[PDB]
């Protein structure tokens, strides 16, 4: 019954960030705080409620007592995007809090769009993957529409979005259109139309098969 | 300093036994001030401590996993291990080994100061499948990349020019395709001038299938 609040937050670079933890009972052992950046293992930042581990930047701090604890970032930096976990050891068990995800809000930024035809090697195997790339944009929200000879596509594309960049706080997005080689060869114009709040009007990148 | 590294298979069949080993370097596992633990993290979920072992063999477990979990220590090889019996899909997770620092006179105080990089374990009846790697060919900034398609289980790692190229690299999260296999793309942006003169190669590694592929990406 540990809690952490909020579950997630979007803050501007330079903002003071304060997150809270409730232990399941009045603590006897250490209350510790861990930082887990995307794709990484958790890293100890604060131990015994308020002690910074050696090497940890002074902008991080912890405080509290009893059951109520606080973790603070005095001035949020772009590389601080992570999930932050509090941790108790009581009744002979390590227990981690639910975690608080910290991400950054920044100004709108337009995507750079690129389109890739299928490789000839893939085509030999009977499948065609057409990939559209939206690079370094903000916010995360974006609309990608595939058009094949001006026919709108449905049910044959998947999207993936990167974690927020640790330097410029932007996102990138890939959309992959997958067709059989047979279907791919039945059409000429392959286009991807990108709609995003950083653009005045939709941007289209396209190529001609062959 | 102290460094930990997990090792072991990434695929385990249902009802069978998950086995992992953590190798400790930069220090002895027989330190009286240290305990050695395992913590796991299911996809999109939080952290769950599994158990800990003291160098003399004494172990302590999460009660919800105690019946299936066994954690042992090999002081000779500077290693400690996790065995988890009768696995199901609920045991699919990234497994981290960690060092636990203890101190105190009247009370034992603990924190986890050093973590391994984590080992991805998937519980499945399916066999491993190595990916196909296809170039994403570029047509003052150009984008190029590689498509890593139809592999199982996670993860794959992608490098560019054996690690020589890191700036502007985006390796996307894998997506689960309708085929039940994973796919991902790794992309990078480079000066368009270098196209056709400089060579770009993606290095793809998929450990469960022992797949190591280097794919050159050429323009148009
Ligand atoms: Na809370």
């Amino acid at each position: 019954q540990m809690t952490q609040s909020p579950s997630s937050l979007s803050a501007s670079v330079g903002d003071r960030v304060t997150i809270t933890c409730q232990a399941s009972q009045v603590i006897s052992n250490y209350l510790n705080w861990y930082q887990q950046k995307p794709g990484k293992a958790p890293k100890l930042l604060i131990y015994d409620t308020s002690n910074l581990k050696t090497g940890v930047p002074s902008r991080f701090s912890g405080s509290g007592s009893g059951t109520d604890f606080t973790f603070t970032i005095s001035s949020l930096q772009p590389e601080d995007i992570a999930t932050y976990y509090c941790q108790q050891y009581e009744n002979l068990q390590f227990t981690f809090g639910p975690g608080t995800k910290v991400d950054i809000k920044r100004t709108v930024a337009a995507p750079s769009v690129f389109i890739f035809p299928p490789s000839d090697e893939q085509l030999k195997s009977g499948t065609a993957s057409v990939v559209c790339l939206l690079n370094n944009f903000y916010p995360r929200e974006a609309k990608v529409q595939w058009k094949v000879d001006n026919a709108l596509q449905s049910g044959n594309s998947q999207e993936s979005v990167t974690e927020q960049d640790s330097k410029d706080s932007t996102y990138s997005l890939s959309s992959t259109l997958t067709l059989s080689k047979a279907d791919y060869e039945k059409h000429k114009v392959y286009a991807c139309e990108v709609t995003h709040q950083g653009l005045r009007s939709p941007v289209t990148k396209s190529f001609n098969r062959g | 300093q102290l460094q930990l590294q997990e090792s072991g298979p990434g695929l385990v069949k249902p009802s069978e036994t998950l086995s992992l080993t953590c190798t400790v370097s930069g220090g002895s596992i027989s330190s009286s001030s240290y305990y050695w633990g395992w913590i796991r993290q299911p996809p999109g979920k939080g952290l769950e401590w599994i158990g800990s072992v003291y160098y003399s063999g004494g172990a302590s477990y999460n009660p919800s996993l105690k019946s299936r979990a066994t954690i042992s220590v090999d002081t000779s090889k500077n290693q400690f291990s996790l065995n988890l019996d009768s696995v199901s899909a609920a045991d699919t997770a990234i497994y981290y080994c960690a060092s636990i620092y203890g101190s105190g006179t009247f009370y034992y105080y603990f924190y986890m100061d050093v973590w391994g990089k984590g080992s991805t374990v998937t519980v499945s009846s399916a066999s491993t499948k190595g990916p196909s790697v296809f170039p994403l060919a570029p047509s003052g900034t150009a984008a190029l990349g590689c498509l890593v398609k139809d592999y199982f289980p996670e993860p794959v790692t992608v490098s560019w020019n054996s690690g020589a190229l890191t700036s502007g690299v985006h390796t996307f999260p894998a997506v689960l395709q309708s085929s039940g296999l994973y796919s991902l793309s790794s992309v990078v942006t480079v000066p368009s001038s270098s196209l056709g003169t400089q060579t770009y190669i993606c290095n793809v590694n998929h450990k469960p299938s022992n797949t190591k592929v280097d794919k050159k990406v050429e323009p148009k």
